[PDB]
């Protein structure tokens, strides 16, 4: 296996549109994931709350739907519950409350978009690894 | 395997599956049964086998599950190597349709959500059915150890645990 | 007025407040106005457990018990509605806080009786024509006692309700008939009763004092033996507020 | 109960156990340290201290 | 005659939907848009006699109870079992990863 | 674990019958019964073809 324009090719919008991202975008995105996220999403959970991770269906059934470049980019710029209704960047990080959450502050949209497509690239990969937790380890 | 070849054998000339494992010999039932694997056993667990399992009384017949559908489901059998083993039920592709579930609260494969069955074929239990989760649950523990036997574990005060054989 | 550091380590945490002897006053209760108790407080100083009857089947009585699990055994910072009823009585409706405590107590001989000291949805009423609560005031009601372990309790071959083993795995082939009480798990619920005894009153500020009694089922550890029956001991404060 | 020595010490006052119960069938009861399990500790570290002088 | 009270309400419908009335609330996470609004207005106003009275909880905005009715097909009710309520194990049942 | 109470022996015709006591010397001993003056009234025979005190 290798990893190839095909799995590089990630869900752009909600409406049928893609990206395919680089080999260098891939590391980069795993690198900013590392550095921003992995804290609390390491593999694809989240430490802080477990009843939600990084799985793409699980994405998928968000409001707004974040199984895309384009919700997750908007997520990190202001982050939502899983059903839209309150707004959370002020308790998770953002580039809203880069202010709070420091290592926010360098990032640019290029790393946001990054990221996303390490999100949504990854369980391509992994499978049920990426969001298991221990189970699948 | 050959309890299989004979029972296939025994459908093929025209036999109910009543017939066809009615004609299975006991005692080679008796010996596709974990208990008599000399590979279970415990260097301090003193004694015959009878004071393990119990004095073998009767075959209670093949196990047979079904979910709701009608499936055949397969208990996954325990290897020599655990000293307990989980509960688990595939189809015949070996893709999981049951279990007995550990924790609950999530469980999509109980026994009851997948209404599993057991019918017997041959033995003392041939040609019934049940349908009640705890009875089906306990006969599907016992699967895990292959064929399901009556046990006398009054006369020699049998305490459960495996003990290996002469040969072990 | 004490801090933590003033509190802490001492046992003062488990005590609940008190008032002095000059508190014999009335608080008045306007039956237009609606009340709540804002902290409702349990601390206990007797376990009483009735021993089981030797067969005699005379009067079983409550014996003292010695407490091992240490001042980690009050019920505190409970509040809840106090209604005013047509007929001039006072309900409290217990809506939460903290309304219960794990508590072992040790009989003579060396049994460990293991309860869960609970008013969990305590409703607990006055006499009728309260127009004040006076040192004459009572309360009684009762509560719910759920089992003293949750569903995800796992004993020590490790059997439960909602998790764990549906069998005795160290036992694969023991007849399951004699073990069913211990491989299948229950959870328990019973009803408690408690007295409330105001023994005083500031009127001024709303707070109230006095001694309790309540009588409730020990664990039954999930069904594999009968409870104990208890009688629980001591004083109990709470501070009533217009809300 | 095949009770032996037991008798003996209730028989001159030691009735209660550390562990609370007394043979009168009481609860509760503080018997100090000379409980039937004192009497039996007494005896054993005794019989000890006399092992030694036997040496000496 | 003793039985599993869990394992036997996973033969109801409780193992099949969403039980207002028994169910984590994580399980809520399933479909789009219950959680954790509804989610938690759902769980504070149980126990429900039937699935549609998910509808008469107060407070509801319209886009809310449009939700609710199109997640109803998702959703049962049981008698209330006291081991699955009990110790708020509702709002964390000891699951997580 | 429990005394059962006192039995009290009646005949057909109502008089109350006493069973006589094992005494201590006898490692098995029969079942007799007697009036307050110590008649014969029933017993458990041994041999049945002759009997006339049995409890029937
Ligand atoms: C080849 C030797 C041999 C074998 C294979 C068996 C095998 C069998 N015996 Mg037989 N047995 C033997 C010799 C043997 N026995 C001898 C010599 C006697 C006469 C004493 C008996 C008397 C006997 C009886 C009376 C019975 C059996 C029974 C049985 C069976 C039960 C086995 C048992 O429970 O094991 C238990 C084995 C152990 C618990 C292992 C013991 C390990 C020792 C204690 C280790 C010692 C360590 C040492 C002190 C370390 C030193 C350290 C130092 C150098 C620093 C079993 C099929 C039983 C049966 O069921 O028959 C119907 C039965 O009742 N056996
Ligand atoms: C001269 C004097 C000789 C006196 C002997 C001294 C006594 C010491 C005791 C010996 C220790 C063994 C006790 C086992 C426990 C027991 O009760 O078993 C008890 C068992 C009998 O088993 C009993 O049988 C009953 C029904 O018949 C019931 O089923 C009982 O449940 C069952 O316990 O006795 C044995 O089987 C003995 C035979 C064991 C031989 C096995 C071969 C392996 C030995 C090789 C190990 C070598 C290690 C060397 C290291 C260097
Ligand atoms: C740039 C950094 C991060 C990104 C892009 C990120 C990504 C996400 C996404 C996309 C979700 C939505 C989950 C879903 O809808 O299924 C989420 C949820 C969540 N994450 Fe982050 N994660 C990051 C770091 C963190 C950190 C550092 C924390 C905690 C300190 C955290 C805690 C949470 C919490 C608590 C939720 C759910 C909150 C709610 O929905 O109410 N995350 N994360
Ligand atoms: C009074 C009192 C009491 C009594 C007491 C008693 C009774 C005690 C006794 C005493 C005794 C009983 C003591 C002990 C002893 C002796 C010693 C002190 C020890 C010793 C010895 C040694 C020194 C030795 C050494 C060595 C040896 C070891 C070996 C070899 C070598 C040699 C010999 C060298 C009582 C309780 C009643 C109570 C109150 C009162
Ligand atoms: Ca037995
Ligand atoms: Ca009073
Ligand atoms: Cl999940």
């Amino acid at each position: 296996a290798e990893l190839t324009p095909e799995v590089l090719t990630v869900p752009l919008n909600s409406e049928g549109k893609t990206i395919t991202l680089t080999e260098k975008q891939y590391l980069e995105g795993k690198r900013l994931f590392q550095y921003a996220c992995a804290s609390c999403h390491v593999g694809g959970i989240t430490k802080t709350n477990p009843s939600l991770d990084l799985r793409t269906e699980t994405l998928a059934l968000a409001t707004p739907p974040r199984d895309n470049i384009e919700g997750l980019v908007d997520y990190m710029k202001n982050p939502t519950t899983y059903d839209g209704e309150q707004e959370i960047a002020e308790v998770h990080p953002s580039l809203r409350s880069a202010d709070i959450f420091p290592k926010m502050r360098n990032l640019t949209e290029k790393d946001l978009v990054a990221i996303a497509g390490h999100i949504l690239v990854e369980p391509k990969i992994l499978g049920d690894k990426w969001g298991g937790g221990k189970v699948y380890y | 395997q050959e309890i299989n070849r004979r029972v296939q054998a025994s459908l093929a000339s025209g036999a109910t599956l009543e017939e066809a494992w009615s004609a299975i010999p006991e005692k080679l039932a008796f010996y596709d049964y974990i208990g008599n694997n000399p590979a279970k056993g415990g260097l301090f667990r003193t004694g015959p086998m009878n004071k393990g399992d119990g004095i073998a009384q009767a075959w209670k017949g093949h196990a047979v599950f079904r979910n709701k559908e009608g499936e055949e489901l397969f208990v996954r059998r325990m290897p020599a190597f655990f000293e307990s083993f989980p509960v688990i039920l595939t189809d015949k592709n070996g893709v999981v349709k049951a279990d007995i579930p550990f924790r609950r609260a999530e469980s999509k494969y109980s026994f009851e959500q997948q209404g599993v069955t057991v019918s017997f074929y041959g033995g003392e239990l041939n040609g019934q059915t049940f349908t009640d989760p705890p009875t089906v649950k306990s006969y599907a523990r016992k699967a895990i150890f292959g064929e399901i036997f009556e046990f006398d574990t009054e006369t020699l005060n049998s305490d459960g645990i495996f003990r290996t054989s002469p040969r072990g | 007025t004490l801090t933590y550091d003033d509190i802490v380590g001492t046992g003062l945490a488990n005590k609940c407040p008190t008032l002095d002897d000059t508190a014999r006053g009335a608080y008045p209760i306007d039956s237009s106005q609606t009340y709540r108790i804002a902290r409702l407080c349990l601390q206990p100083t007797t376990f009483l457990v009735k021993e089981e009857p030797k067969n005699k089947r005379q009067e079983a009585e409550f014996v003292p018990t010695k407490l091992v699990t240490r001042e980690t055994t009050s019920l505190d910072q409970i509040q809840g509605e106090l209604k005013v009823n047509s007929d001039g009585s006072l309900t409290f409706v217990e809506e939460d806080g903290i309304d219960f405590q794990p508590v072992t107590v040790q009989m003579a001989g060396g049994e460990r009786i293991p309860l869960l000291f609970t008013v969990k949805n305590l409703v607990a009423s006055t006499q009728p024509n309260v127009t004040s609560i006076t040192t004459s005031t009572d309360f009684k009601g009762e509560f719910n006692v759920p089992s003293y372990r949750t569903a995800n309790f796992l004993d020590p071959k490790g059997r439960g309700l909602a998790s764990g083993y549906d069998s005795a795995i160290a036992l694969p082939q023991a007849k399951e008939e004699e073990l069913a009480r211990a491989n299948v798990k229950r959870f328990s619920l019973t009803k408690g009763q408690i007295s409330l005894n105001v023994a005083k009153v500031d009127g001024r500020t709303g707070e109230i004092a006095g001694t309790f009694e309540s009588e409730q089922l020990s664990d039954d550890d999930m069904g594999a033996h009968e409870p104990h029956e208890v009688k629980i001991q001591g004083v109990f404060y709470a501070s009533i507020e217009p809300a | 109960q095949g009770m032996f020595v037991l008798p003996f010490m209730a028989r001159l006052g030691v009735t209660g156990s550390w562990s609370g119960w007394s043979i009168t069938g009481e609860t509760g009861i503080d018997p100090g340290f000379w409980s039937f399990e004192g009497v039996a500790l007494a005896h054993i570290v005794l019989s000890g201290l006399l092992f030694l002088a036997a040496c000496w | 005659e003793l039985v599993n009270v869990v394992d036997e309400k996973l033969g109801t419908a409780y193992g099949e939907k969403i039980d207002l009335n028994n169910t984590n609330i994580a399980a809520f996470i399933q479909y789009r848009g219950l959680y954790p609004t509804l989610a938690k207005l759902i769980v504070k106003n149980a126990p429900y006699e039937s699935v549609e009275d998910v509808l008469n909880i107060p407070g509801l905005t319209e886009r809310q109870k449009q939700i609710l009715r199109e997640n109803l097909e998702h959703f049962t009710v049981t008698e209330v079992e006291t081991a699955l309520v009990e110790g708020g194990d509702r709002y964390n049942n000891g699951l997580y990863k």
